[PDB]
């Protein structure tokens, strides 16, 4: 019953989504760049909140959480081996000396930043079911919000690139110290095995407890306890039976991120010998993806 | 596998391997050749008795 | 005396075709679909069963008669669908296709694609390529149907035969046997009940 | 039978303190499917499943009888919250469609993106 | 008259907005039925 | 410097075994599913039929470069060559051949056309143009110099992968020096020009159009030290 | 270089390009040899002499040279007048433009 609320919550909500994902996506360092991640996901929060699905906002909270939570202690773990310097630009090759972090690193932002096929897209894909659009200052928090969405990507991939397979940066001392022949061991590693199990049970117990929640809210059977409130917002009608021009509008986000990924996989910024044979595999990519499309949709 | 909602409305449905029973194999002759047509018109007949019921039913609930 | 349902549900399927079934279809789409509508298989109404009268119930041999009552039941289930209970249902469908099917398809894709983009690239293309091409990809299309009809003949048939064995035996022949005949009231079929359905 | 897309297989309506005692999220007690919705929550306290049982059944296992009846009403209430069935109509066709005017209201302010111009 | 009063009368009206056009369909499938009633008749 | 031997119950290579899918060492051992194995096992890959099979169908060593000098078939029964491109022609050639593919056929086959050409326009403006085409449309497939015009004919991929020559007089070439232009397309070699030579660019004064001669590019001894060159 | 299902035997070999004076011609789309037409001038805002070199004036006046005596043969072997009229305007306008630039 707030109108201060219906005006500001969206207008900043978008605002900061924004600001915190280009911010992050620009960022150099890791704890930095997380923290803008945490500013831009917690911009989304509000503007799910605005939009007035209390599951779709306990929804993205969790998510949010629990995969920044592990993406938190896995860059701790790599800012420890590399000696509390923070910043990626002295962090490269990291993935052999920690191999756990980089495949734990790869599942936890991959998750987080919400890409296709993950865990984390529903909460990006409900916040925008959700969105309202009686807004005046609706072109701007769409605009925003878009902006924001797609910034998730170019922070995920500078962080996990540039810390684990980008040419090693770092001082030569810590790849030494570390590549002596005498610590060959059964006991060899650069992390704590504790740590490892503690980061592994994390990621499976979010995995179970975000499955419990979406079955619980986002199935067909509404199983969720009474949260409590009158307000009904109408957003779910566009979750249970979409019509073809959300279903159509949808498809320009999903094409803008493909564009984007494709982009900074593809993209060369310096010499290097595989230029024409990267040119000659980002053909052969786009010949096979049309290829294979029209065999899926036409010919079997 | 169990959620292709981003393939469908990222690059739409393709298409779709066979399923179907081989029940009406069963009979044999002018009975199959009449129940086979039969079936197509209740098929025909439903989608649009589907159709019109979504679009009258809108004053069900008062 | 009063306006056929028959007549009056294929009026309105004429006029009301365009909004419940078209998609959005691109050139080629469109091309296939004004094909197969050519080629389609007209909507008739009203079906003259006044020529083919009925078989003798004698004349089968109690197996004919139990994938007669499979084509009863599936009948039954076609024009009212609160006859069978879930598992039942499940049994009369077709088997739900799995895993290997859909990656047996899609591998199938993706050695076409490679092969149309080689030949692309290297612009190999020929009789012998062209041909080559096209009998891979009628081998494939012919075993997608495969699995189908595996699961058809393996699983679901002897399913099907004792489901109808259960039905036979709650029933008689000969009440399913009307119901194969094509003469059986539609709307009667429509409107009734089953013994079995605890509802 | 034969009763409308609201009603459930036993025809009844629940009081209100039939919907206290069968607690309804608010989120369901707003819509018209509270007859349907409660057969299908007593089936499940009855047989309790676990969520991924839940979530990996597409026919709700044993609550598939009153499932058919709150999937139903689920539908309805939902085209008709968000006016979907006709606005796919003006989708397929925008043309005809105002030839023949499903509904002047949506009709005169319909227009579809120029992007999806098939 | 001021306040959440606006966003509470916008809302009223979007929802009477979209009972007038389920009501014009329904409207719109009961003419075509009885068009083609009429139709099938006067043949 | 290695003391794992000194404990019975420490790791081994024999342990370290299954890292050699996500590590590089030189081959130990062959399992028995190894393709080379089954090759070399399976008797149906000795038939006749199967060997033949692999001496025909595949690429054929004729077009295998048998020599590091190449003398390229002349252009005109005058000129002589100087510059000819490898690799990075092929592969502009190949990309740019795609618009005689993709592009017909995205359009009888996707059903919005115009949302893929309204996707793609800002994909060709921004990371697409400077990216590829640009450095493209300036590379130079081919250089040659006729003699008794004092010209020089470059070739040059263009629309389609269509492949077009274009006669340059010698008096009009010049050498633009990398920081005059720098600033001016500093996208264009951000992105894109790393394939091409930075340092030698020369251009066209009368038609202000650019040469990109490719890093990988073979020049011959002869056609540089041609007194009209010099 | 790659195929399937194809024989190469038309290809040229690798040992040929390698080996020198191998008496090899290229023929390629869109190949333009000859400058002739490049530095035509139909109307010119100066003096040929002052924009143009004496080489372009050589190639315009031989190709124009060419043209007019090709012309010619069309007038010779020609013989309704109405149609001759075109042909001879051309040959006046290609007399006019080869004096103008061989006094250039
Ligand atoms: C091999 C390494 C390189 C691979 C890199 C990835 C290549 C991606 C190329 C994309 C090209 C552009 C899109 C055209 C294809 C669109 C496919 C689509 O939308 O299908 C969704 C479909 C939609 O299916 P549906 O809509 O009929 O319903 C699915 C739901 N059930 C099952 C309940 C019916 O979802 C799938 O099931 C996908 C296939 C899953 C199983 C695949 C097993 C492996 C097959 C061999 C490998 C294939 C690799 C190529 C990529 C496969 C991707 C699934
Ligand atoms: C030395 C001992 C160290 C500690 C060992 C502890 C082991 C814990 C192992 C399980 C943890 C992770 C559970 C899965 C993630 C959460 C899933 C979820 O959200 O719940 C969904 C489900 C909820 O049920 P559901 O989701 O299947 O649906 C229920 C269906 N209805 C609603 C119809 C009834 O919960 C679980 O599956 C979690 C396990 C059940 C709860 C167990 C709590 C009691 C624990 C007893 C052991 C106590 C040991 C004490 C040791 C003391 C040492 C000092
Ligand atoms: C508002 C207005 C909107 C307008 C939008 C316009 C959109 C449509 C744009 C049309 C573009 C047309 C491109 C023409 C391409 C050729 C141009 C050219 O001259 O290049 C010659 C080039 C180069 O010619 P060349 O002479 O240099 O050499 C010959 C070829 N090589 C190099 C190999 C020796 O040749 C080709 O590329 C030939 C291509 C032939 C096939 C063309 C059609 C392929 C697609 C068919 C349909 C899709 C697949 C269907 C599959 C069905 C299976 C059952
Ligand atoms: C009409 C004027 C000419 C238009 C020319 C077409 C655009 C320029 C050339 C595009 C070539 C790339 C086609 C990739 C097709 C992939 C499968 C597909 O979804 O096709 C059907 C869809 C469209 O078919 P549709 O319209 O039937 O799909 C239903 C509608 N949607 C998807 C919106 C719900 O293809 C596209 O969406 C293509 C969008 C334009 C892409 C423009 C270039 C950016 C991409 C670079 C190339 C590599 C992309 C790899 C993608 C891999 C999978 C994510
Ligand atoms: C005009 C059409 C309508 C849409 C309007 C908007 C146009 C597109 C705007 C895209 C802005 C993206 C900004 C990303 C900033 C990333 C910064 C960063 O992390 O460093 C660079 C990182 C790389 O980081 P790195 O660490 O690997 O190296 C950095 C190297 N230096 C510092 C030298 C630059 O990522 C990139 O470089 C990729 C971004 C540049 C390429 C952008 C291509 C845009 C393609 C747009 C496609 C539009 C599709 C159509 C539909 C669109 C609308 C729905
Ligand atoms: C009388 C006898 C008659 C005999 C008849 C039968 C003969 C045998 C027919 C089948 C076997 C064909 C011969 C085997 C080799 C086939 C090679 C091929 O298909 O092309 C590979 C091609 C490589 O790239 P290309 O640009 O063509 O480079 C040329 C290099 N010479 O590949 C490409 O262009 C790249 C395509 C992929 C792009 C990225 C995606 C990666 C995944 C692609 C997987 C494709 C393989 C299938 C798996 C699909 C599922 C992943
Ligand atoms: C409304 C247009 C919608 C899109 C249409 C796409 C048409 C594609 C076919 C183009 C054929 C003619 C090319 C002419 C080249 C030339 O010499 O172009 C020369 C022109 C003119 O020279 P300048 O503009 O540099 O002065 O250069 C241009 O930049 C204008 C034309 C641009 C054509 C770009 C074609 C490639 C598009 C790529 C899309 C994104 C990638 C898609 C996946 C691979």
């Amino acid at each position: 019953l707030s109108k201060y609320a219906y005006f500001i919550l969206p207008l900043i909500g978008s605002v900061t989504a924004f600001y915190g994902g280009l911010v992050s996506a620009f960022q150099s360092d890791t704890k930095k760049t997380l923290a803008y991640s945490t500013i831009s996901h917690c911009g989304f929060l509000m503007v799910s909140y605005s939009t007035g699905v209390l599951e779709f906002v306990i929804l993205y909270l969790y998510v949010h959480g629990f995969f920044k939570a592990a993406t938190f202690l896995c860059v701790g773990n790599v800012n420890r081996f590399n000696r509390n310097i923070q910043d990626f630009k002295r962090m490269g090759g990291f993935y052999k000396y920690l191999p756990f972090e980089c495949l734990a690193s790869f599942v936890c932002m991959i998750n987080l930043s919400g890409l296709p096929l993950t865990l984390g897209f529903y909460i990006k894909h409900l916040l925008f079911i959700g969105l309202v659009e009686s807004y005046t200052l609706y072109p701007l928090i769409f605009s925003s919000l878009i902006l924001g969405a797609i910034a998730g990507v170019f922070y995920s991939y500078r962080l996990f690139y540039s810390i684990f397979f980008d040419t090693k940066k770092g001082k030569k001392a810590i790849y030494l110290q570390a590549s002596r022949i005498i610590l060959n061991s059964k006991f060899y590693s650069n992390t704590s095995l504790a740590s490892n199990l503690s980061i592994t049970f994390l990621v499976l117990i979010s995995y179970t407890v975000i499955l419990y929640l979406y079955c619980t809210t986002l199935n067909n059977y509404y199983s969720l306890s009474d949260l409590k409130s009158i307000y009904i917002n109408n957003a779910y009608s566009y979750f249970y039976k979409p019509d073809y021009n959300f279903l159509n509008a949808v498809s320009i986000l999903n094409w803008f991120v493909i564009i984007l990924l494709i982009s900074v996989i593809y993209l060369n910024w310096r010499w290097s010998y595989y230029y024409t044979k990267s040119i000659d595999s980002l053909s052969k990519f786009i010949l096979f993806s049309f290829f294979f499309f029209i065999f899926s949709k036409y010919i079997l | 596998y169990l959620e292709p909602s981003y393939f469908h409305e990222t690059f739409g449905h393709m298409s779709q391997p066979p399923k179907y029973d081989l029940i009406d194999s069963n009979i044999n002759g002018v009975e199959k050749k009449l129940n086979k047509q039969i079936l197509h018109r209740e098929h025909n007949e439903h989608k649009l008795d589907g159709f019109v019921s979504m679009f009258k039913g809108s004053d069900v609930a008062k | 005396s009063n306006v056929d349902q028959h007549e009056l549900k294929a009026e309105m399927i004429k006029e009301l075709s365009h909004y419940y079934d078209h998609h959005d279809l691109s050139l080629f789409g469109k091309v296939q679909h004004f094909v197969e509508h050519l080629l389609e298989e007209k909507h008739h109404a009203k079906i003259n069963t006044s020529n083919f009268d009925q078989k003798k119930l004698e004349n089968f041999s109690e197996s004919k008669q139990i994938s007669r009552t499979v084509f009863a039941l599936k009948k039954i289930k076609t024009f009212n669908h609160d006859f069978f209970t879930s598992e039942e249902e499940m049994i009369l469908e077709p088997l739900p296709l799995g895993i290997l099917t859909y990656g047996l398809k899609y591998a199938f894709a993706g050695v076409d694609a490679a092969l149309l983009t080689y030949f692309w690239r290297n612009w190999n293309f020929n009789v012998r390529t062209i041909g080559l091409l096209g009998g891979l990809v009628g081998i494939q299309m012919a075993t997608l149907h495969i699995p189908n009809l595996v699961n058809e003949v393996v699983i679901q048939t002897p399913r099907r035969r004792a489901l109808a064995k259960k039905y036979i035996s709650a029933y008689g022949p000969q009440f399913f046997h009307d119901i194969v005949n094509p003469k059986y009231d539609i709307e009667h079929l429509r409107h009734l009940q089953n013994k079995l359905n605890p509802y | 039978g034969h009763g409308a897309w609201n009603e459930n297989q036993q025809h009844y309506k629940y009081s209100k303190e039939e919907i206290e005692a069968y607690q309804v999220p608010m989120r369901i007690k707003a819509g018209p499917c509270v007859d349907t919705y409660i057969p299908l929550k007593k089936c499940f306290q009855e047989n309790p499943t676990s969520f991924a049982a839940k979530m990996l059944d597409g026919r709700k296992g044993k609550c598939a009888k009153e499932f058919k009846y709150y999937n139903t009403c689920l539908n309805h209430w939902q085209t008709y919250e968000n006016n979907s069935h006709v606005t796919n109509a003006y989708w397929a066709d925008t043309s005809k469609a105002n030839a023949d005017g499903i509904s002047n209201t949506y009709g005169g302010s319909f227009r579809k993106g120029l992007a999806w111009l098939n | 008259k001021n306040g959440i009063r606006d966003v509470i009368d916008s809302l009223n009206a979007d929802a009477g907005k979209r009972k007038l056009i389920n009501l014009e369909a329904k409207n719109f499938i009961e003419r075509v039925e009885k068009e083609c009633e009429q139709r099938i008749l006067k043949k | 410097g290695d003391i794992r031997h000194k404990f019975s119950n420490e790791i081994t290579d024999d342990d370290y075994d299954y890292q050699r899918a996500m590590h590089v060492k030189p081959p130990k051992e062959e399992s028995l599913f190894q393709l080379t194995n089954i090759l070399s096992s399976v008797p149906v890959f000795k038939t006749r039929f199967f060997l033949d099979f692999i001496a025909r169908n595949l690429d054929t060593n004729s077009a295998v470069s048998t020599s590091d000098f190449v003398a390229p078939p002349r252009v005109h029964e005058n000129s002589f060559f100087v510059y000819h491109s490898r690799e990075l022609g092929n592969v502009i050639r190949k990309y740019r051949s795609l618009e005689s593919i993709v592009l017909p056929g995205a359009l009888l086959t996707f059903t919005y056309p115009l949302f893929a050409a309204f996707v793609a326009i800002p994909s060709y403006y921004f990371m697409f143009n400077a990216k590829i085409y640009e450095m493209s449309r300036r590379f130079v497939v081919r250089m040659d110099v006729l003699p008794h015009l004092e010209m020089i004919s470059v070739q040059r991929i263009g629309a389609f992968g269509i492949l077009y020559t274009k006669l340059h007089r010698i008096q009009d070439l010049e050498y633009v020096p990398f920081d005059q232009v720098k600033e001016q397309e500093n996208y264009l070699w951000a992105i894109g020009g790393h394939g091409v030579d930075n340092q030698l660019i020369f251009k066209d004064r009368s038609t202000g159009e650019f040469f990109y001669f490719e890093r990988q590019g073979v020049w011959d001894a002869k056609g540089l030290n041609h007194p009209l060159l010099n | 270089m790659s195929g399937l299902l194809r024989n190469f035997e038309k290809l040229v070999c690798q040992s040929q390009l390698s080996k020198a004076g191998h008496k090899l011609l290229l023929r390629s789309p869109n190949s333009t040899l000859h400058p002739t037409a490049f530095y035509y001038k139909r109307n010119s805002s100066q003096r040929l002499a002052n924009e143009m070199d004496v080489f372009q004036l050589g190639l315009a006046a031989a190709a124009l040279t060419r043209q007019a005596n090709n012309y010619a043969q069309l007038l010779d072997q020609v013989d309704k007048e109405a149609v001759r009229e075109e042909v001879q305007e051309r040959i006046t306008q290609n007399h006019s433009d080869l004096n103008v630039y061989f006094g250039e």
